[PDB]
């Protein structure tokens, strides 16, 4: 029939105004054991409570009511976490224990700053390595923080710190306040973040967000964590302390994110006290939506607390001043375990009795779930009801793509057609000129060399097909076979038929002022001309080589910028090598002319083409002279160096070879 | 004094000497006593007098809240509590004063945060936090103009909220905040982000050992020299830096500390009647063997400020039954409290440190800047803020350099100027065909009769060469821009610009078409004809000269770069900057007059193509005009195409439109009429 009174602390308003029910919760709890004969044969324990608002400078008042005006006490039950962190450095000035229920400031586990302090609301850290796992899901790794800076907190933010250093994720931003938070998320916005973690209590958030609408931080890329033991509905209510309305963060959090623990167990056991959840729960609607996940941990408590006096046992004879019976009770609920509502209810430092976890989304009213999670095997169970708008994560950052610069091959096809058409005319007066190849205003001008020249023209205008084309979707893999093949196809192609022609001129001087003397003259001809080649082509020859242009200001998408880069074979000694080169070819037909200066109306009736030979000779002189600086300066604008390249080209064997046989096919008449 | 009560003072804060703040625990008191005697021999508070219960705190919460406790409940009613040091304890303190009605008062609370009054009511202070140094810093700017600044910090309580008030003061004070970064202990991640933006100026307000770690990053990064000056706090323990010894000593020197004053510098006359110098030798004289304080004077401006607002208190109508009320009071009167906070609301008076006054609860006060000279640290000015002031002196400060370092960058413009020369080598060149062209006037104008004059009536071929010069001086008009000029009327030029090129090759390409038009139409008044011909001609010349002259059509157009400039070896930024100009709406008016020509080309070619059929021979050289013809078409088409294409680079932009005109009309003109020079030799 004995008694002894107990005093604790509790909420009304403020961080957590949820204990609420919870007090007749514990009353509830308090009347099932005196019930019981296990339970004490004497000692019924009796309550004092006292509301605290979370705020301790009241607080700090009622317990000086406790213990100075208040009858024997041994033991408290405090709330929330500033409170307890206070009295726990306030109890050894008394010899006191002290057990919590509800707050999770990680730092209390230093048992040796903290001798006589437990918890059973285990330590925060948890909902940090959840965390990492979404951060390695969808591929995110900076970040900013902000917070309110008690003690709770910022301890637990140190801890993330390291919990993602060991997989090496950046932190480079971080914040900080007390009441007054409208800068630092100005100070946000102009560090373009779009990551938010936050940590802190509610009537700080309503504020907090009632702001952040009038800086326009939400929406595609502001994604916002938060913490998940608020109310479900929070943000709706009244605020007398701003300046906003409900719709405009009805639509402004959107998107955001919640986590938080189970605290039940969740399976379907008699517990120690023949209870279980369920019927737990209908007994907390009969006793009376905010305040209420959190209360069975009393529930766990005093059952603890009651089977440690089982253990023990004078009570009534007790002083703060004594020691002893503190280091007993000390030792017992350092031995104190079991199982019990909340599971296997045991205490030690990591505060870590727990492994379950629990996601949390919202999508467009109000909360909902995602998927659950167990960090003993980072196991991870999902449910796929996730949402975006935009229908994929965003990513802390906009993301550059590195496209290249196409070459518009909607026109390639155009010269393309030119080419073939060039390809007809070559072939057709090819064979004509030695089909019928037997004359004498035929025969006596040596066609053959015509054909050759048509022939390389042919092959320089094919030049159209390999190098016109990169920046589609052609090749991707195997530039180099392709590359190098403007080169051998050049000459082969052009200075050969070039000098077809120039042979026959070189007589009108070197004869006028045969037939294989001649032959083998263009033999040395050619090969002086490709050895001169070889030296440079077969020992130094090119590559395909990227280059890039600056950034630049897409804005053609949602969210990424451009970085263009270009490419184009080239060596590093490509300065002076390769035009110098051009005028060594170009030199022959510089002499060409004055071979045509030479060689007017000075027929000698053997050869009968000098005319318009030195006519076309010309025009194809002038081309080179042009195209080659024309393409050499004008290559980092690659989209039209193309432009002029090979009409050049075209221009040239489509009013080149096109005058060659007309006139001889008009000789037929 | 047997009359009355002894009045009461709670006073709190180290006594023994164990820790380190202990020193201060005793190193102040003295004074307070010295000032307790002087009331006593002048007795202000009459009919009562003072006294104080000292209790001890030892700055483990713990320790000093149950002594707190015991200090009430073994002790009389006590109305005023004094003290308060370690930061913990106050920070505790001062939310359970609303639920006994009392107020407070210390001397040590540098934490900020206690400045909310909604939180933290009935707390007054006397010593400036580190939060009423930004005026100081803004005036400081102010008076160096310095106007960029990069933010720094390091992520707690009492620097963030530092932080999180100056960025609120300084609204409408035109100065920006560019950058920020913040740090937890590894602060080297984010001094090379803000090097990034090179910017000369440092705030630091950030605790005491982590300087050895930002330095070491710093010289790792190399900011010091001029451009880069810095801000910190000054309440850091003298002599505090015992990676590297050397590397920071030099780099480091030269900063400002900033902090809190300890005393007026000035030997009026106080409230007690006496002066600085005399406190400080009733100081050393109160002491012997002692450390010496720095938070003491204003403690005893303080005690006296007690005592001349309990004064105001006691003027009070009802003084019948309160002064019996001060005694029979327990705890609770709430209108007391309200009573003595709305009193000291206005309390207003002198004492060391000038005037001391509260503005929501804080001090207004003195302050002290310092540098670091060459191994030691020295006052270098002082800043009364109350009037809103500020006091330097000559001889004192030191820049490494000499100058204020400017905060943004050596920006600057550099018009670009295409071709040191090329106004020059390639114009040369024009004037030596020009000297050809008059050559060829000389020597085509002696002869004037002969066999060969009758196959050209010369004076057509006159005009094509005076065509010919004008086109052909065209160019230097465009070897204008970078040097010789200023003036702003570029666009008046490039009409001209135009006007000549296209007359003349206009006039003197009609010219022969017409010589040789003639011929056939003969063949198959003379001369005013081909004036009539060419006077309608200028009515197509004019009619899109002045449609693109309907507005302007010349807009000098400024067009910046990148400004991405850096390579003067002078620590500078050149903003690239260029020019050109349109009808400001598209380049559309162009391809009208190269059409109107290639149909004046295709329709002389007319008699192209009559002349090859013709038999040429008889008197004239259309096959000398043919050439021409081709190599000109070709040519001219090239540099339209490829000036618009590059408007960029002007370097080659006025070369190659030269290389066009020169070989177009020399060598097509001059070895064209050398035949008629033949023809005489
Ligand atoms: C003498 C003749 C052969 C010269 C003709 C010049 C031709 C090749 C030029 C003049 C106008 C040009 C076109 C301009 C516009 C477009 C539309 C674009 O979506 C695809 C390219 C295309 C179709 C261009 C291809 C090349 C083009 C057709
Ligand atoms: C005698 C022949 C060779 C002269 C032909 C002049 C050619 C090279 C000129 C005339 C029109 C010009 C084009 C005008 C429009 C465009 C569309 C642009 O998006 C890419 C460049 C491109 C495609 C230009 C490339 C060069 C171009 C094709
Ligand atoms: C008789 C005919 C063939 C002469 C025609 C002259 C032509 C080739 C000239 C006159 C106007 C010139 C164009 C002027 C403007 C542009 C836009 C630019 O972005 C690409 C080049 C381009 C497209 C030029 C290409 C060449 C061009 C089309
Ligand atoms: C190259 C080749 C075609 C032989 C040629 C080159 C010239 C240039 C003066 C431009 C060098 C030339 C002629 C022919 C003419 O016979 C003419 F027909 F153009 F008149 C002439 O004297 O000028």
């Amino acid at each position: 029939r004995r008694a002894v009174y107990i005093g604790a602390l509790f909420p009304m308003s403020g961080g957590w105004p949820g204990g609420q029910a919870c007090q007749p919760a514990v009353e509830m709890a308090l009347e099932d054991v005196n019930s019981r004969r296990d339970i004490l044969p004497d000692y019924e324990l009796k309550l004092i409570h006292h509301d605290s608002k979370c705020d301790p400078g009241q607080a700090t008042k009622y317990l000086y009511e406790l213990l100075y005006n208040d009858p024997i006490k041994i033991i408290l039950m405090p709330g929330c976490s500033s409170v307890s962190t206070l009295v726990a450095e306030a109890a050894r000035m008394w010899n006191l224990i002290v057990l919590s229920y509800g707050s999770s400031s990680p730092a209390l586990s230093n048992r040796q700053r903290f001798p006589t302090f437990f918890r059973t609301h285990p330590s925060a850290t948890l909902h940090n390595p959840t965390r990492v796992k979404l951060f390695e899901k969808w591929g995110w790794k900076k970040i900013a923080t902000i917070q309110q800076t008690t003690e709770v907190f910022t301890s637990t933010l140190d801890d993330l710190e390291e919990r993602v250093k060991e997989a090496g994720i950046e932190i480079t931003f971080r914040q900080s306040f007390f009441s007054d938070p409208a800068v630092p998320v100005k100070n946000l916005k102009r560090q373009d973040a779009r990551i938010i973690v936050g940590l802190f209590y509610e009537t700080e958030a309503r504020k907090v967000f009632c702001e952040v609408y009038k800086e326009r931080l939400f929406g595609k890329k502001y994604v916002w964590f938060l913490i998940g033991w608020y109310a479900d509905n929070w943000f709706k209510i009244y605020d007398p302390s701003i300046n906003c309305t409900v719709d405009e963060m009805t639509e402004a959090v959107e998107g955001h994110i919640t986590t938080e623990i189970v605290m039940l167990n969740p399976a379907n056991t008699r517990s120690i006290s023949n209870m279980t959840s369920q019927e737990f729960v209908e007994k907390l609607t009969k006793r009376l939506t905010g305040g209420f996940q959190e209360a069975p941990l009393a529930y766990d408590a005093i059952w603890a607390l009651a089977l440690a006096l089982n253990k023990t046992s004078r009570l009534e004879d007790f002083n703060y001043n004594n020691q002893t019976i503190t280091d007993q009770i000390y030792r017992a609920m350092n031995s104190s375990s079991f199982e019990g509502v909340s599971g296997h209810v045991v205490f030690d430092a990591s505060g870590s009795r727990m492994a379950w976890t629990l996601i949390e989304q919202l999508q467009g009213g109000s909360y909902k779930k995602i998927g659950y999670y167990d960090s003993t095997k980072d196991d991870l169970s999902w449910s796929k009801t996730d949402k975006w708008i935009g229908g994929s994560p965003p990513a802390d950052q906009t993301l550059v793509i590195k496209t290249f610069r196409f070459l518009s091959q909607k026109l390639f096809i155009s010269v393309s057609v030119l080419s073939s058409l060039g390809i007809v005319l070559a072939v057709v007066c090819l064979s004509f000129n030695i089909y019928n190849s037997h004359v004498r205003y035929i025969q006596n001008s040596q066609p053959n060399l015509n054909n050759l020249t048509a022939v390389g023209c042919s092959l320089a205008l094919a030049a159209v097909f390999p190098l016109g084309l990169d920046g589609y979707h052609i090749g991707r893999n195997q530039f180099p076979f392709v590359c190098q093949a403007r080169l051998w196809l050049l000459g082969l192609g052009f200075s050969l038929g070039y000098g077809s022609m120039f042979t026959k001129i070189w007589w009108v001087h070197t004869v006028f002022t045969e037939p294989w003397k001649l032959y083998a003259t263009v033999g040395l001809l050619v090969g002086m001309d490709v050895l001169t080649l070889a030296i440079w082509q077969i020992v130094d020859p090119l590559h395909r080589t990227i280059e890039t242009f600056a950034k630049e200001e897409p804005k053609e998408d949602i969210d990424v910028s451009i970085l263009p880069q270009l490419e184009h074979c080239s060596s590093r000694k490509m300065n002076t090598w390769l035009g110098i080169f051009y005028g060594y070819k170009g030199l022959l037909l510089l002499l060409g002319i004055f071979l045509a200066y030479e060689t007017k109306s000075v027929s000698t009736e053997k050869i009968n083409d000098h005319r318009a030979v030195g006519m076309a000779i010309y025009n194809v002189a002038v081309l080179c002279l042009i195209t080659a600086p024309v393409t050499m300066i004008l290559s980092s604008q690659q989209d039209a160096a193309f432009a002029f390249a090979s009409l050049a080209i075209v221009f040239s064997s489509y009013i080149t070879l096109v005058v060659l046989f007309v006139p001889k096919m008009r000789r037929l008449i | 004094p047997p009359s009355s009560p002894p009045l009461s003072i709670m006073g709190l804060m180290p006594l023994t000497k164990e820790v380190a703040k202990g020193s201060i625990g005793r190193g102040v008191l003295p004074a307070v006593e010295l000032a307790i005697e002087q009331i006593r021999n002048e007795s202000l508070l009459r009919p009562y007098f003072l006294d104080l219960r000292l209790y001890d705190t030892e700055c483990d919460n713990a320790k000093g809240l149950k002594a707190f406790y015991d200090a009430i409940k073994y002790g009389p009613n006590h109305l005023m509590v004094f003290g308060g040091v370690c930061p913990s304890v106050t920070s505790i303190i001062a939310e359970s004063l609303q639920g006994w009605n009392l107020v407070q008062l210390s001397f040590a609370a540098t934490t900020p945060v206690l400045a909310d009054k909604k939180k933290y009511p009935y707390f007054f202070r006397t010593v400036p936090s580190d939060n009423a140094v930004n005026p100081a810093i803004l005036k400081l700017l102010k008076h160096y103009q310095w106007k960029r600044v990069g933010t720094l910090t390091q992520d707690v309580q009492r620097f963030s909220e530092v932080r999180n008030d100056l960025t609120g003061v300084l609204y409408g004070e035109d100065i920006e905040i560019s950058d920020t970064e913040s740090f937890s202990n590894d602060p080297c991640t984010s001094v090379k982000k803000l090097k990034g933006n090179d910017v000369r100026i440092i705030l630091g307000q950030f605790d005491q050992n982590m300087a050895a770690k930002v330095f070491c990053c710093a010289y790792e990064e190399n900011m010091y020299g001029s451009k880069y000056q810095w801000i910190i706090p000054g309440w850091y323990e003298p002599s505090w830096w015992e990676c590297l010894r050397k590397n920071l000593l030099a780099a480091m020197e030269g900063y400002i500390g900033v902090d809190f004053e300890p005393l007026s510098s000035k030997q009026i006359k106080t409230i007690s009647g006496k002066t600085p110098q005399q406190y400080e030798r009733e100081y050393n004289n109160k002491r012997s063997g002692v450390g010496p304080s720095k938070f003491h004077g204003y403690a005893y401006d303080g005690i006296w400020v007690i005592a001349k607002t309990l004064q105001r208190a006691m003027e009070t109508l009802h003084a019948s039954s309160r002064h019996q009320r001060i005694q029979d009071f327990n705890y609770t009167d709430h209108t007391l409290g309200r009573i003595i906070l709305n009193a000291m609301n206005e309390t207003n008076f002198f004492g060391v440190t000038g005037q001391v006054v509260f503005r929501n609860g804080e001090r207004m006060g003195t302050i002290k800047f310092t540098q670091f000279q060459d191994s030691r640290e020295v006052k270098v000015g002082e800043y009364n803020a109350v009037a809103d002031t500020l006091e330097i002196i000559n001889d004192t400060i030191r820049f490494q350099g000499s100058e204020p370092p400017k905060d943004k960058t050596i920006i600057l413009e550099q018009l670009r100027k295409i071709s040191l020369p090329l106004y020059s080598i390639l114009s040369a060149l024009t004037i030596l065909g020009m000297i050809m062209a008059s050559a060829f006037l000389f020597f085509n104008i002696k002869n004037r009769n002969q066999k060969l004059i009758k196959m050209s009536s010369p004076y057509m071929n006159n005009l094509i060469i005076l065509g010919g010069m004008l086109s052909y001086a065209s160019i230097f008009l465009f070897g204008l821009d970078g040097s010789f000029v200023s003036e702003k009327t570029f666009e008046t030029l490039c009409t001209v610009r135009t006007w000549i090129l296209t007359v003349g090759y206009t006039t003197a390409f009609g010219a022969m078409f017409a010589k040789t038009w003639r011929v056939h139409a003969i063949f198959k008044i003379k001369d005013q004809k081909l004036l009539v011909i060419v006077g309608g001609m200028l009515l197509i010349d004019l009619c899109i000269l002045i449609c693109w002259q309907a507005v302007d059509p010349l807009r000098r157009t400024v067009e910046k770069y990148s400004m991405e400039p850096d390579p003067a070896g002078r620590d500078i930024s050149i903003r690239p900057l260029l020019e050109h100009c349109e009808n400001t709406h598209m380049t559309i008016w162009l391809g009208i007059v190269y059409a109107y020509k290639g149909l004046l080309m295709l329709f002389g070619c007319f008699l192209a193509w009559e002349t090859r059929n013709v038999s040429i021979p008889a008197l004239n050289d259309s096959k000398y005009i043919g050439m021409s013809v081709y190599n000109v078409g070709i040519m001219c088409i090239i540099g339209a195409a490829v000036s618009f294409l590059t408007r960029d680079q002007p370097n080659v932009q006025f070369c190659i439109v030269a290389l066009v005109i020169i070989f177009c009309s020399t060598i097509t003109l001059c070895l064209v009429f050398v035949p008629k020079l033949i023809t005489l030799r």
